[PDB]
């Protein structure tokens, strides 16, 4: 099987500053005929992958021409003079010249701004959810950047690993910024033995970490 | 418009079978053959198999060889990918796609025409509608509703019968070790505002005919 | 090269009423097992032919009906290509009359029709009156007449005369040009000048 190399894997572009991404195969994708069988999809967020260039260099219709691009044999770049908020997905090259078609990993595209700290907020359980004999408890970081942040669950000062999960939006077109979403959840019996339930925060735009909390039946 | 139609969202058992229809219009069927790419949840693409709609010829991908079949319906113009022998790792949107040249032969544009998907969750769960839990706090402060326990995907949220959009965020559902999802939807609105309007989360979970309106307070 | 190749090549190909063309699809692919496959989209197809050429198309006593388009389909190595090729059925015999027959100084018109043709747009279908190879100056055209006589069509072309002068031209030439993609055929006819 064909190896298709993207790197970088991972890309934060200043509006109006150029992007670049390399593409590269195990082994030359010239075909006897004389075409070169190498094309680039653009997959955005939440919507099907889209066909952007076909064989190299032909953008596709619609495809504006700050996209371009180029390479031969082995070795492929696609660049893109500006990147639009539009423009922010993952972007995949792809061999057509010997089954099976491969693709590469996919290259994270994404509006670099400046960088904006979280406001935190914790949720403790509804008494509705309690009830059902399970406590949820909720910390949200808004509208910050860039996406890298860690948030760390305490119950009673004891860090909490394994029942814990949490999902990102995807960047917001406005400001460039992402919001974070991270559920702890317990059964009502543990909940019930601990007071205090503080969710930690870490990011680039905070001097020190910060905490908020709340305690059980306050 | 040339456009693919894919069939609705799937739920199976490991070890079950699906069939995944691809209706084509707008362009001549069999002028083109057939590609299926899939991407499993937070992943890349990935090749799946190939049907060459005017010969009946087929390729298929290792991950599938053996217990797929790729056909298409000339009377119809419908493609199908049948996967048999359902995996926990086939959980993934499939897509279909046209793969063709210019009207001419001229130059070869690959896949330049996609289905919208379809999204086939094996799991050995049974369908469940949502709970729907206030988020409310113990010139900005944050609400929300929890939805808990659905099964499958998708939910889908509003604030205010779309009246509310602004400062909005409905997260990525995330997929509890019960195999059960689990949503948040949050917005941020001025203090004063949080207890003098009115704040409602309009929860859908079409698959269990579900609707939900929760006011948080 | 694509692997996909039609002879003859161009998008668009003309024939005439009654007569035949072949249109030959081959396919340079190293696996046996690949074949093309010609299908008509607008049209019935024609009789195809596999050995002699490739896959060999051919359009016999061709009927308006056999005009519009058709496509070669074939793949090499898992891609699909394919050849479109759109096809124009004229009519366009020599049947050029003229009105009067014989011009009579005196006379301030003459028409010219072209018989049973088709297709009748400008582009394709043009008249000329000439004299001596040359365009009659001062002729004045009246505007093109579309009628009937498969339905073909009869279409005539009306010129307001100028001055002949002396000494009058021995005759005038009405003629009808057909212009088609790959096609340009004419016809003249006469006019005595009594």
């Amino acid at each position: 099987d064909i190896v298709m190399t993207q790197t970088p894997l991972s890309l934060s572009v200043t509006p109006g500053q150029p992007a670049s991404i390399s593409c590269k195969s195990s082994q030359s994708l010239l075909h006897t005929d004389g075409t070169t069988y190498l094309y680039w999809y653009l997959q955005k967020p939440g919507q099907p992958p889209q066909l952007l260039i076909y064989e190299v260099s032909n953008r596709f219709s619609g495809v504006p021409d700050r996209f371009s691009g180029s390479g031969s044999g082995t070795d492929f770049t696609l660049k893109i003079s500006r990147v639009e908020a539009e423009d922010v997905g993952i972007y995949y090259c792809m061999q057509n010249i010997q089954l099976p078609w491969t693709f590469g990993q996919g290259t994270k595209v994404e509006i670099k701004r400046t960088v904006a700290a979280p406001s935190v907020f914790i949720f403790p359980p509804s008494d509705e959810q309690l009830k059902s004999g399970t406590a949820s408890v909720v910390c949200l970081l808004n509208n910050f950047y860039p996406r890298e942040a860690k948030v760390q669950w305490k119950v009673d000062n004891a860090l909490q690993s394994g029942n814990s999960q949490e999902s990102v939006t995807e960047q917001d077109s406005k400001d460039s910024t992402y919001s974070l979403s991270s559920t702890l959840t317990l059964s009502k019996a543990d909940y019930e033995k601990h007071k205090v339930y503080a969710c930690e925060v870490t990011h680039q735009g905070l001097s020190s970490p910060v905490t908020k909390s709340f305690n059980r039946g306050e | 418009q040339v456009q693919l139609v894919q069939s609705g969202a799937e739920v199976k058992k490991p070890g079950a079978s699906v069939k995944v229809s691809c209706k084509a219009s707008g362009y001549t069927f069999t002028s083109y053959g057939i590609n299926w790419v899939r991407q499993a949840p937070g992943q890349g693409l990935e090749w799946m198999g190939w049907i060459s709609v005017y010969s009946g010829n087929t390729n298929y991908a290792q991950k599938v060889q053996g217990r797929v079949t790729m056909t298409a319906d000339t009377s119809t113009s419908t493609a199908y990918m049948d996967l048999r022998s359902l995996r926990s790792d086939d959980t993934a949107v499939y897509y279909c796609a046209r793969e063709g040249s210019s009207s001419s032969g001229d130059y070869y544009y690959g896949m330049d025409v996609w289905g919208q998907g379809t999204t086939v969750t094996v799991s050995s769960a049974s369908t469940k509608g949502p709970s729907v839990f206030p988020l409310a706090p113990c010139s900005t402060a944050a609400l929300g509703c929890l939805v808990k326990d659905y099964f499958p995907e998708p939910v889908t949220v509003s604030w205010n019968s779309g009246a509310l959009t602004s400062g909005v965020h409905t997260f990525p559902a995330v997929l509890q070790s019960s195999g059960l999802y689990s949503l948040s939807s949050v917005v941020t609105v001025p203090s004063s505002n949080f207890g003098t309007q009115t704040y409602t989360c309009n929860v859908d979970h079409k698959p269990s005919n579900t609707k939900v309106d929760k006011t948080v307070e | 090269v694509k692997p996909l190749q039609v002879e003859p090549p161009e998008p668009v190909v003309a024939v005439a009423l009654g007569a035949s063309r072949q249109l030959t699809c081959r396919l340079a692919c190293a696996d046996r097992g690949a074949s093309v496959q010609w299908r008509g989209l607008d049209t019935s197809l024609g009789a195809v032919q596999s050995d002699t050429g490739r896959s060999v198309l051919t359009v016999r006593n061709a009927s308006l009906s056999a005009a519009g388009t058709r496509v070669c389909v074939g793949s090499c190595g898992g891609r699909t290509f394919q050849h479109t090729v759109q096809l124009l059925v004229y009519a366009f015999p020599n049947q050029l009359t003229v009105s009067p027959a014989a011009l009579v100084p005196g006379d301030p018109e003459v028409a010219c029709t072209a018989h049973k043709v088709t297709p009748v747009d400008p582009n394709a279908l043009s008249f000329s009156l000439l004299v001596g190879g040359q365009e009659l100056e001062g002729a004045q055209a009246l505007g093109p007449e579309v009628q009937e006589e498969d339905v073909l069509f009869r279409v005539t072309e009306r010129w307001r005369l100028p001055p002949l002068g002396t000494p009058v031209p021995p005759a005038l030439y009405c003629q009808a040009t057909m212009r088609l993609p790959g096609l340009e055929l004419s016809h003249r006819q006469a006019i005595p000048v009594l």
